[PDB]
């Protein structure tokens, strides 16, 4: 819109600029990347080509393509040790919590959000957490 | 010398062929002859044959700060 702002005002959830040019998503936030849709990631930041993942040869640099193949760890309470749901992948598994619940950095325990302290504008008067 | 039995009928891994066999130092080492990379050790996957990779570790698996 033809105005100058402090870089600091740049990306902090506040239009100063008043076309909303800062805040701008593409600005202020990077998208996970990613390659084509027939293909595959593994930990490393390496794109291959999906029927490679399980041809028992190692392709990431981390050799962690062909590790999970076998294993459907839902099934396998012993690595799957998840709290509420788990779900299968062709490499490694996912696990998740019930809505109203979120998941801990050992990506199984799962935990009780405290919904008023994280979102006070939920309730217009009082908040208490169950 | 990945200690299976890739080629028909168990050829690949015979004691004539893989008796020296060592791997990559930095790896790690497995009690029935097989190797994976050391971070691998104790990460509740058992990705050596049977269980001496998990075998004896504590699961401390958490953020603690
Ligand atoms: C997730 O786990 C909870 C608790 O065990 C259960 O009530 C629910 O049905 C599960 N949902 C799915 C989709 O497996
Ligand atoms: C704990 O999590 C913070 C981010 O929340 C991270 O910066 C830190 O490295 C983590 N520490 C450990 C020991 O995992
Ligand atoms: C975009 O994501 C990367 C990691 O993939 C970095 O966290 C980077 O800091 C992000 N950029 C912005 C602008 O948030
Ligand atoms: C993943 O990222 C690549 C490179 O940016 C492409 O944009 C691709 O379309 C993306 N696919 C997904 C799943 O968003
Ligand atoms: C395997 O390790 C042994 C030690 O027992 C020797 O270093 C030998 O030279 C190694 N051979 C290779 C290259 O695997
Ligand atoms: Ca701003
Ligand atoms: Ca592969
Ligand atoms: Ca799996
Ligand atoms: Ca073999
Ligand atoms: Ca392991």
């Amino acid at each position: 819109n033809g105005q100058c702002i402090t870089k600091l005002y740049v990306c902090d959830e506040d239009n100063d600029c008043g076309d909303g040019s800062d805040e701008q998503e593409h600005l202020c936030h990077t998208p996970e990347p990613t390659c084509p849709p027939h293909q595959f990631r593994c930990d490393n930041g390496h794109c291959i080509e999906m029927g490679t993942v399980c041809n028992h040869v190692d392709d990431c640099s981390d050799n962690s393509d062909e590790k999970g193949c076998g294993i459907n760890e839902c099934q396998d309470s012993s690595i799957s040790h998840c709290d509420h749901n788990c779900t299968d992948t062709i490499t490694s598994f996912y696990c998740s919590c019930l809505p109203g619940y979120k998941l801990m950095s050992d990506k199984r325990t799962c935990v009780d959000i405290d919904e008023c302290k994280e979102t006070p504008q939920l309730c217009s008067q009082k908040c208490e957490n169950v | 010398c990945d200690n299976d039995n890739d080629c028909g009928d168990g050829s690949d891994e015979l004691p004539t062929v893989c008796a020296f066999h060592t791997c990559r130092s930095t790896a790690f080492t497995c009690a029935n002859g097989r190797c994976v990379p050391y971070h691998y050790r104790c990460d509740f996957y058992n990705d050596c044959g049977d269980n001496s990779d998990e075998a004896g570790c504590l699961f401390r698996s958490c953020n603690s700060t």
